């Protein structure tokens, strides 16, 4: 009569077996390859130790953000402009999240092993937990900080801007629209292995260094789960690597997957952290190196070599179009400023040195173009001014890529300028590299998203605004702002007063 | 360094103080409620709302979405990441479903690591008390070891039967339903195999292998229409409502609720098993669990819908008829197990009130949400036929 | 009246669809629609903004309809126009293992989505037919995916080439 | 404000800049493990042993204190706050013992909360899943109303006997041990009147006042000789440790072994009640819980001191011959009961059988442990003789 | 067949009667007062409600220590 | 090895348990809890957060939700003797 009993492993011992054979056992999706039926998983685990284990991580968080946390007022004491960046990062990481619930319940379908199987599944439930723990981050924001507009509709003022649509791109139909085995390259194999993974810490520097100890303390949370999400995408590789279409179609699926990430993700992440932040951790540019070339393009990709794995054909390119993409992008996203959810700045005179001492020619560029908008009075209400009357003015049109909704101003790009436009069955399309232009060439019909010049051609701004509630409490007050100072918030008939009315810059092509 | 190299804009003096100047006087909004724009189900709103309703990014043209335009990104061909030609049912709005537990992804691991570490507790004081003294052997060995055995493969396969709603599910309250539902069979055929393993170590020669149970699943009498149902439940319905409703208000309804409750939990304590008994508690309290979830989707939401009630309820009885000849083939193949008993053991008396007891509780339920017009008798009439 | 979410357009449509009272002719209009909105091959662009939200206010009202005119096997196993839909998904399915090449397969799976996609077709049988067509197209494209200079592929496609900048 | 008027030294840029100057470039001490001087009893030494031994204020006049001189305050007489003349056992260091399960106040709540939560939602499973259906009428109405609930004041009385123990422990170790016996003593009492209370929610006419069940035990046969050994055991012994041995190793041990396992659970589920069993395999769980720091304290310390091993066994089985007697005679008057039950329900072979379970258990358990030579035949003859 | 349960206050309403009059039911300790046996508490709890209360601080208290203090 | 442990001794430790349990009570849950540690324990916190202390607040604070409880019993106590003679 000793006191016995039996833990997970001792369970898992078993689980391969609880699958069995029947004619119609296959999966419900397309797909190119074939999942070994004997492929097995990292960790053993089993429903009830998966929510202990998660049970305790949740104590020890929200034990710090009720307590601890909330007595610092911890919620307030960062800087403005990271309060504004945590609005974009964690309501888009959120999708990320959302979408990759969606992703692994799709490969846990394709898998034929109960085990491989159950390694999907353990991250199905993970990634409902990240979607929670990201909403609570701008739930936490929104109850205790400096500003919650934003941070309490994101789900909804995000639609307003262009920055959303490349985001779902990457982490939402990226992740589940495709052969399975694609999405898994697009969510695990690139999306976390090579960004999402370092992401997550570098955010956490980023925020401490900004004052924030909100982030980290989810976020750390967050990320001792990916562990066993790198290995499911792994194992995904090792699952097929024996299947003969393996060979002919994995090298493909990759490189698309690679540049699908990279495309959104290269600039958009340096703007948030160099543009959204007071206190600089690193520059954009070697944090960048160190993860798509050295960590993952190197060391994490060579070890899948054995299974016919290459390093991306488009990763030469990407690297070539990363310096500057960041510093191309912020000058849209500000020129563009009412129609974002979040606040935005101007450079100030450190930040402008810091960027001129780590992108040599940063000045003559960006710079000057900054100091010209800010004589202009972008920041004051009653200038009559927004920076996009500067790219009309100066014939600089901005472009949407059809593939990956980043938007581009080709005339004026430091990095990339190579602008394709076509014309297809009465329908003109824009592309910004050679790599989307063949995705759209080869997949007309899986890339038909209207951009946001599309849906607003001859509507005035103020009008879309107010119709896509992007006020704030007060029904007048923007939520967006082109600067993050408590006085002189524009309203919604400063903006009206410009009468700046949206136009397709393609029709301009005969 | 006891103080280390990592300067904290939080604490250290030079960057707080960079911080604390650029601060405004108050907020510049005193709306401090996430997700304010939420119609709230409950008088207030409720945390569960806030952090889950529109998580899913849906465009206006998937009833209830609050985005615009198409995906970014297709499948080959042009099928949407999401979209209404996944299942037949239709709605004003797919976020208006509301978990009557509420629960997200803390609350729900919470009390799930609660009942594993309660679990644990209870077999060392059960092994240490030796209750195993009392259990009788032929129940133990056949009847625990195969059959409630090889009803783990019934669970399992229902619990895969979730996996396309999981990809498919056209909101966030419904893909978090569906996943906590289909979580919680898998975790039961893991009991179910937990108690296999605890009594090899708790009885000499008792052998933990899935083989015999396996054996007994896949070819075996007792349970052929039941795999036959789970089968076709799993991997022959592409509709994520069709899979979800037949499931739970259905053949989980019917099937599964006999053999938990009216077989293994009604005998195990007749042979001295108060060991199955504890497994099967927490069965159930999922089992009652899902079926609140299942009732607020498929009947507050959809059955009851505004503008596709009829539609809804009319497609919803359709399933019920297709899949309610599959499950009575089920329990019909199932009332051979009695006869294995050791003569004493129940009637068919019992037998026949103890289905009546499933099928009314199915009817009230269930079937009646629908106006599904089941006849009582002639269901069970159906089912005692596979009498031997 | 012009918005993203509410206008004319929509309005307009809205009332051409409750004007359609009989399952057959709301399932010809449905697919009438698709042929003319959806899909790289529409007859035209001018409905690009409302096109999805008008198809699904459709799609309801095809369902409504079909869900009143059908028993219970019909509605599991026949297409809106009376079709048996396990015949025209093995047909479908037939004739994309028949196909020479990627082009003759896209054309297949778009028409297919053009003309059976639910309410038309059951969904059971429609994403069966998804999973089986959508795995040969793929297995087609991206073969030797790279191969092909964009200066040809521009030309296989079809487009016209307006703008090259460099 | 939004930045509060109080300012924390954490935070304050001011503040903490005066913060930050005046700390040592390291730790002046390396020794960072609080209470490091304590001997473990396992490999390294644990959270449990860190936090509670020694904080008794003990001079080194009672075996094991670390302290020096008298009390600064003491009774009218001049009765020590503690002292060795508070119980007959002595010792080389009262220190000594170990919790098994090394339970200190934070892992002994969260434990006992899960197990509050857990049966919440089990009640609430039970109820939706009309399980009450297959209970027998008698027997809840009649033998849990009545009998079960009547034991309950046998667990209160129980739980009480160690109030003394409370404020007698010569040590911390043994009071947090002892504290956490008698508190999970009141908790079975409290969850005997619970699953009345619930009944009486889901049975119309049924009775949740403990009138009924409390008659009874006073003023009854079956509980007579147990409700005066229970009086005795709490108010008659004025030692600490003989009420907690005596409690523990004796009386519970044999009784309440036999009256909890033997009667109530080993027949509730023959009349179709999982609901008692359900709150029985608490109370065994707490049973079992308590025994493992029982018998480490009255067998691996003090039966087995260096020094005293032969004085307490001495002690030890004094004791146990003093209230063996008594709790032959509570089972004896208890028998009595068998004989309420419906014709049929049990034999004298059965009877025989379990009585012989709790015996021997008790032996190997606790009796051999301090050579308390016992005769099985003869005690279970001697109860055996109360069958009416 | 409604979920139903049982909450500390609806078994504390109870407590007063688990104490019964004996022989020796009096104080071990010297004292010249003398408390009313029909004294009432002002919480109605039980052990198991009173677990549940200290274990939701205490999750808060280790949470805070162990995490963000730390850190 | 310090003279102020012995005055701590006296106050809270043969004070709260040698003598009338009523005496006892009044040392613990009328003086000591009532009137000093109730307020103590929160002065602790205040002067612990001036000094850059977030640990101890932290763990007080969470002990004071507990003396609520403990007021009561003491006051209890003098309501349980407040009819016997001997109280006056
Ligand atoms: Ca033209
Ligand atoms: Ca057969
Ligand atoms: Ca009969
Ligand atoms: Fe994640
Ligand atoms: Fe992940
Ligand atoms: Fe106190």
């Amino acid at each position: 009569r000793a006191p016995t009993s039996v833990n997970a492993q001792e369970v898992h011992r078993w689980l391969q077996s609880f699958n069995w054979d029947f004619k119609n056992n296959r999966t419900k999706y397309a797909t190119k390859y074939k999942m070994a039926n004997e492929t097995k998983e990292q960790f053993k685990l089993i429903a009830k130790e998966y929510a202990r284990m998660e049970a305790v991580k949740d104590e020890r968080q929200f034990g710090s953000l009720q307590d601890a946390l909330t007595r610092l007022n911890a919620g307030v004491r960062v800087h403005p402009k990271w309060n504004e960046t945590m609005k974009v990062v964690s309501n888009f990481l959120e999708v990320g999240e959302y979408n990759a619930i969606a992703a692994t319940g799709m490969l846990w379908d394709s898998a034929q092993a109960a085990e491989q199987k159950n390694g999907y599944l353990a991250q199905v439930l993970d990634e409902i937990r990240h979607t929670h723990q990201c909403a609570y981050v701008n739930y936490y924001f929104a109850k205790n900080g400096q500003d919650p507009a934003g941070h309490n509709d994101a789900r909804r003022t995000r639609t307003i801007g262009p920055l959303w649509k490349g985001m779902k791109r990457v982490f939402s139909d990226g992740f589940i629209s495709g052969d399975a085995v694609e999405c898994s390259l697009n969510l695990q194999l690139v999306g976390e292995a090579c960004f999402t993974n370092p992401l997550i810490v570098a955010v956490t520097e980023w925020a401490a260094a900004n004052g924030d100890e909100i982030t980290p303390t989810v976020f750390l949370s967050i990320e001792t789960d990916e562990l066993r999400h790198m290995a499911n995408g792994y194992q995904t590789v090792v699952s097929i690597a024996n299947d003969p279409a393996s060979a002919k179609y994995l090298n493909t699926d990759l490189n698309n997957a690679f540049w699908t990430q990279q495309k959104y993700f290269t600039p958009v992440l340096g703007m948030l952290f160099e543009y959204g932040s007071k206190f600089k951790v690193e520059p954009w540019v070697k944090t960048w190196d160190r993860w798509v070339y050295e960590d993952w393009g190197g060391i994490w990709i060579g070890r899948l070599g054995k299974y016919g794995v290459e390093s991306p054909r488009s990763l030469k390119d990407a690297k070539q179009d990363a310096y500057w993409a960041h510093h191309d992008l912020y000058l849209l996203a500000y020129a563009l400023w009412p129609t974002g959810f979040f606040r935005l700045a101007l450079p100030d005179q450190e930040e402008m040195e810091w960027f001129e001492a780590n992108y040599p020619g940063w000045y003559d560029h960006y710079g000057k173009i900054y100091e010209e908008w800010r004589a202009r009075g972008c920041e004051d209400p009653s200038s009559g001014f927004i920076p996009l009357m500067w790219f009309i003015e100066n014939n600089h049109p901005i472009y949407i890529d059809r593939v990956s909704q980043v938007p581009f101003c080709p005339s004026l790009a430091k990095g990339a300028s190579t602008l394709r436009v076509h014309e297809y069955n009465g329908e003109m399309h824009t592309f910004s590299d050679q790599w989307g232009e063949r995705m759209w060439l080869a997949e007309p019909e899986r890339y038909e998203c209207q951009n946001i010049f599309e849906q607003y051609e001859g509507r005035e701004l103020s009008e879309v605004i107010a119709e896509l509630h992007g006020l704030r409490s007060d029904g007048k007050t923007l939520i967006a702002q082109p600067h993050v100072r408590g006085d002189k918030l524009w309203t919604l008939d400063d903006i009206k007063r410009l009468n700046c009315v949206f136009k397709n810059p393609v029709k301009a092509f005969n | 360094s006891m103080l280390g190299e990592r300067r904290r804009g939080l604490t250290d003096p030079e960057m707080a103080a960079v911080i604390l100047k650029a601060l405004p006087e108050a907020p510049l909004d005193g709306n401090n409620k996430m997700g304010y724009f939420v119609t709230p189900r409950w008088k207030r709103l409720t945390e569960y709302e806030a952090l889950t309703v529109y998580a899913q990014p849906n465009a206006d043209w998937i009833a209830g979405g609050l985005d615009w335009g198409d995906w970014t990104q297709k499948f080959h061909g042009g099928r949407p990441s999401w979209g209404n030609e996944t299942t037949e049912l239709r709605t004003v709005d797919w976020f208006k479903h509301r978990d009557p537990l509420r629960r997200w992804h803390a609350p729900y691991v919470k009390d799930k690591a609660e009942e594993w570490r309660y679990t644990d507790r209870f077999l060392q004081g059960y092994s240490a008390d030796g209750q195993i003294r009392a259990m009788n052997p032929t129940w133990r060995d056949e009847f625990i070891n195969r059959y409630w055995g090889a009803f783990l493969f019934n669970e399992y396969g229902l619990f895969n039967a979730h996996s396309q709603g999981a990809r498919e599910a056209l909101s966030d309250v419904t893909r978090v339903s569906l996943a906590f539902w289909g979580f919680d069979k898998i975790d039961i055929a893991q009991m179910i195999q937990l108690e296999r393993g605890f009594l090899a170590k708790i009885v000499p020669g008792f052998d933990e292998s899935t083989a015999v149970p396996k054996a007994e699943w896949t070819n075996g009498e007792v349970y052929k229409s039941a795999r036959l149902a789970v089968e076709g439940l799993w991997q022959e319905v592409f509709d994520w409502n069709e899979s979800a409703f037949s499931v739970h208000a259905v053949y989980d309804a019917l099937f599964g609720q006999f053999v938990r409750r009216e077989f293994f939990q009604r005998l195990a304590p007749r042979f001295g098993d108060n060991l199955t008994p504890f497994f099967i508690n927490q069965a159930q309290t999922y089992f009652q669990i899902a079926k609140q979830g299942v009732q607020d989707l498929y009947y507050n939401c959809l059955g009851d819908d505004p503008e596709f009630s009829d539609y809804n309820r009319t497609v919803m009885r359709n399933w019920t008829g297709k899949w309610l000849e599959p499950t009575i083939a089920a329990l019909r193949d199932f009332m051979g197990l009695f006869a294995k008993l050791p003569a004493g053991t129940t009637d068919k008396e019992e037998i026949t009130a103890s289905l009546y007891r499933v099928v009314d509780d199915w009817i009230e339920d269930y079937a009646s949400r629908i106006d599904f017009k089941a006849d009582r008798d002639q269901i069970v009439k159906a089912v005692l036929a596979g009498l031997k | 009246k012009l918005g993203i979410h509410s206008n004319d357009t929509r309005d307009a449509w809205v009332n051409k669809i409750a004007q359609l009272n009989t399952l057959e002719k709301a399932a010809e209009m449905l697919k009438q629609f698709r042929m003319d909105h959806t899909t790289p091959f529409r007859n035209s662009y001018e409905l690009d903004n409302d096109y999805l939200w008008i198809e699904a206010k459709l799609e309801e009202k095809v369902a409504v309809l079909k869900a009143r005119a059908f028993n219970e096997v019909d509605f599991r196993h026949k297409t809106a126009f009376g079709e048996d839909a396990k015949s025209v998904l093995d047909g479908t399915v037939a004739k994309m293992n028949a196909a020479k090449d990627k082009w003759e397969a896209e054309k297949i799976h778009i028409g297919f989505r053009q003309a059976y996609k639910p309410p038309i077709m059951p969904v059971n049988y429609f994403l069966d037919g998804e999973r089986q067509l959508g795995t040969r197209l793929m297995e087609l494209r991206n073969l030797n995916y790279y191969d092909t200079p964009l200066e040809e592929l521009r030309k296989q496609r079809g487009v016209r080439v307006v703008h090259l900048q460099s």
